């Protein structure tokens, strides 16, 4: 009988979406818990927490315990958890019953980490070949916002849709990190709406001169959507030359071109703000290196193809930039010159490249709950009201 | 940012996922300003930013653009049609390579000589290092995409680069240019370190550097990364006369003496040629043809030529370089590979499925006393089944429950002989470890 078939995947997740709501008298060792059964249904773990120690998840098991139905009709809670901007703050003003201080910030992040990698699954079995997911809650991907239209609303709708995107790469990247067995491919942003997922930035780019000094969030846009483009970059690295299809050299292909169509639709009006003005040259370019900094920490076959394509027309004004920014462009264009050498994929180094990959997304995926968090406590600093 | 607007709007449509109406509308505006310096009929903010900058530099933020233009270009060609008999905008661009390449060192010096020419082109090649690796980089799997006939006579300014593609010599290009020396890294070693990555080769890429390969060891004797620049090209879809350079070129690089001695470093680069051997001896088809693999004439003659003498003439002078780290290499090759891949490789060496036509008295080798003896353990078949059989066994007995069921019934037919064959043609192994228990136990 169903109502028993799918018993404890229905118990447990009305106090889930009353503990992701904040209101459930639970600790953060047993908060993350209960998200471990929702995890441990497609054989998926979840990422690495600092609040759970190294003895509590040594003994969850990846079976099928008939939670697969259950959360793609509670999908629509984590888009509105991982939607506002306003919940991280409000993580360390809830969960203050326990005695634990160094391990609170990270968990601003683990918790909208801990949702998006189950919204990685669901949603893949919708978006298989025809995409009947995505477009019946939030179709805003198909219809995107246009070059020519930019304003504060459009601005924080924007901003909030690619911080919805960037959060489900970071969920889709745990759960290619340490469970990549799963046999539907998941894909949040599909390939055929890449040509639309470039003009989610151009608003940002152009308006950008227009939407920054308002508060923080609009100053570090720049840094919140940029480290988007290096998560689909890297989800181009995980998906093009994947094991879901029947081909696999002709999808790294038109992956490579729309990565390609990307990044020459989001490049040359961060050029364009270049060549507007020279502190500017600092500001932006500042955004470009760290963006390139991750690009070099992961080593994507997409970033050796885009080197000569931007490093000869940004050495050309290279004395316009800040202090530290001509000691970092220098630094990372020697790394270059000296991983030439080290540009060649095998058979057994992807391994140890994935380890550093995974290590990586653990400190940038904290890195991302600080800069969230700090912009949101200082953009309530800047609207005290 | 004008040129960078202008070679922008030339270079974002071939970077797509459709190409439109604009792939014959852009190699006309690429011989417009590079070839002949023609600044009409296009924007007048090109003609603003090109006098505010040099002859060179036009080409320095040029050559990416239409390289990534002409790989995309290269890799839809596959599917137009135009493999023997080129196109006109394609031969336009390719004209506009080989001016910005080999004809932009001859007027650069004079819009604007031995050693002041070096300098000279010292300056004109300083930040190159950077276009040369994606020159390297968008033309590796499109070596025999343009045939010599698709080759065209407009091209002929641009042969001597072109010409070197086939036979891998020192070309007239700068960017590509008394033992020791040869391990110093130059522009052409860092170059074809960038170049051997990619995917899409056949037999005149891979021929054309077997031949590099054959004229380096020819310069170097009269590094394990060129190996796996070599394993990404040996374990794609690999044909028989490739397998052949392959064969030998794994023996011009055994007897190198780099060997790993494990018996004279105990006082203070073998595994991948081992799996290149065995891909290549089962790609090849089985020895009687009874299997998977290649079938025809090709893949006939190459079992009693290139698997008996030019396989097995590698093995048998790799087992006399080392005699202990063998085993852990087939151990890994049995815990690593399925059941059918095993059984096609063993019948591709042994010839297990049809009977042992020998008589009953194949017992030379069965005592524990005359493990010396050097007949069939110097030859391949012996030793491959000595260094395979004390892991297979522990897989099949990991595995009982897969191999008793009656669903491999026709593969638990070939075991029926196979093992059968070494209880035949290797009675001393099979002796050897019918009671290695008591040398494992009772030796000591």
């Amino acid at each position: 009988k169903e109502r028993d078939k799918f018993y404890l995947s229905r118990s447990v997740v009305l106090e889930l979406l009353q503990a992701l709501k904040l209101k459930s008298p639970l600790p953060d060792t047993n908060l993350l818990l209960l998200v471990q059964f929702i995890c441990a249904d497609a054989g998926t773990k979840l990422a690495e927490s600092t609040i759970l120690s190294k003895q509590m998840i040594a003994s969850v098991p990846g079976c099928g315990t008939a939670a697969m139905e259950c959360v793609r009709q509670y999908i629509n809670e984590v888009l509105d958890f991982m939607a506002d901007m306003h919940t991280l703050t409000k993580l360390k003003s809830h969960m203050k019953t326990c005695s634990q201080p160094l391990h609170e910030d990270t968990f601003g992040g683990h918790l909208k980490v801990g949702l998006a990698q189950i919204a990685a699954m669901d949603i893949s079995r919708g978006n298989h070949r025809d995409n009947k997911a995505v477009i019946r809650y939030l179709p805003w991907l198909y219809h995107p916002p246009s070059a020519m239209q930019q304003g504060p609303k459009e601005f924080i709708e924007c901003v909030s849709h690619i911080r919805l995107l960037s959060w489900l790469l970071l969920g889709s990247l745990t759960h290619n990190a340490v469970c990549p067995n799963a046999s539907s491919p998941c894909l949040p942003i599909p390939l055929d709406a890449g040509s639309h997922v470039a003009d989610h930035l151009i608003v940002i780019l152009i308006g950008f001169p227009e939407q920054s000094k308002t508060s923080v969030l609009h100053m570090c846009s720049l840094f919140h959507a940029f480290i988007f483009a290096q998560l689909w970059t890297v989800y181009c690295e995980q998906s093009a030359v994947a094991t879901n299809l029947q081909n696999q050299n002709e999808f790294s292909f038109t992956a490579i071109l729309t990565a390609l169509e990307f990044w020459s639709r989001v490049t040359p009006s961060i050029l364009q703000l270049m060549a507007h003005n020279k502190v500017m040259v600092e500001m932006v370019c500042l955004h470009v290196i760290s963006l390139m900094e991750a690009l070099q920490e992961c080593n994507s076959t997409i970033f050796v193809k885009l080197i000569p394509m931007w490093l000869p027309m940004i050495q050309s004004n290279i004395k316009h930039l800040s202090a530290g920014l001509q000691l970092r462009l220098q630094a990372i264009q020697n790394h270059v010159n000296h991983h030439s050498l080290r540009t060649l994929p095998g058979s057994g180094q992807s391994s140890a490249g994935l380890a550093a990959l995974r290590k990586w997304l653990q400190c940038t995926q904290f890195k991302m709950a600080q800069v969230e968090i700090q912009s949101s406590e200082a953009a309530s600093q800047f609207y005290p009201l | 940012l004008p040129i960078q607007t202008f070679l922008w709007r030339q270079t974002s449509a071939f970077l797509r996922p459709k190409l439109g109406k604009q792939y014959e509308a852009s190699c006309v505006s690429f011989e417009r300003v590079l070839v002949e310096n023609k600044l009409h009929g296009l924007s007048p903010a090109l003609s603003e930013a090109i006098q505010s900058i040099s002859r060179w530099e036009l080409v320095q933020a040029a050559l990416p653009h239409v390289l990534h233009c002409t790989a995309t270009l290269l890799s839809n060609r596959n599917k137009l049609g135009h493999q023997d008999k080129l196109g006109v905008a394609e031969t336009k661009l390719l004209h506009t390579l080989h001016w910005m390449l080999l004809e932009a060192p001859q007027d650069c010096n004079n819009e604007r000589s031995n050693d002041e020419e070096e300098n000279n082109r010292r300056k004109i090649f300083q930040n190159s290092m950077a276009t040369v690796e994606l020159f390297v980089f968008l033309f590796a799997p499109l070596v025999h995409r343009i045939k010599e006939s698709d080759l065209t006579f407009r091209l002929a300014s641009g042969l001597v680069i072109w010409q070197p593609m086939w036979e891998h010599r020192q070309p007239g290009v700068s960017g590509f240019t008394p033992c020791q020396r040869s391990r110093y890294a130059t522009y052409f070693d860092v170059a074809v370190l960038r170049c051997l990555l990619q995917p899409h080769w056949s037999e005149e890429g891979t021929q054309w550097s077997l031949m590099y390969y054959l004229q380096r060891l020819r310069h170097m004797l009269e590094l394990s990364v060129v190996l796996k620049a070599v394993y990404l090209v040996l374990n794609h879809d690999i044909s028989s006369r490739i397998c052949d350079v392959a064969l030998n070129i794994v023996e011009c690089l055994l007897q190198l003496g780099v060997v790993p001695c494990v018996e004279k470093n105990r006082k203070k680069n073998h595994r991948l040629a081992l799996t290149m051997l065995i891909k290549i001896v089962k790609s090849l088809g089985c020895a009687y043809g009874c299997g998977e693999g290649h079938r025809g004439l090709s893949g006939d003659r190459l079992r009693h030529q290139v698997f008996r003498e030019n396989a097995q003439n590698c093995l048998t002078k790799l087992y006399k370089l080392d005699k202990m780290q063998f085993r852990q290499t087939m151990r890994d090759y049995v815990n690593k590979d399925s059941l059918n891949n095993v059984v096609d490789f063993l019948h591709a060496l042994l010839g297990f499925c049809m009977e042992p036509v020998t008589d009953n008295k194949a017992g030379f080798g069965n005592n524990f006393t005359t493990v010396d003896n050097k007949s069939t353990a110097q030859n391949v078949e012996g030793i491959i089944v000595s260094a395979m059989f004390k892991s297979l066994i522990t897989r099949c007995a990991s595995t009982t429950h897969e191999l008793h069921s009656p669903e491999n019934l026709g593969l638990y037919c070939d075991i029926r002989q196979l093992v059968q064959f070494i209880k035949e043609a290797h009675g001393n192994v099979f002796r050897r470890v019918a009671l290695s228990a008591l040398l494992d136990s009772a030796e000591k």
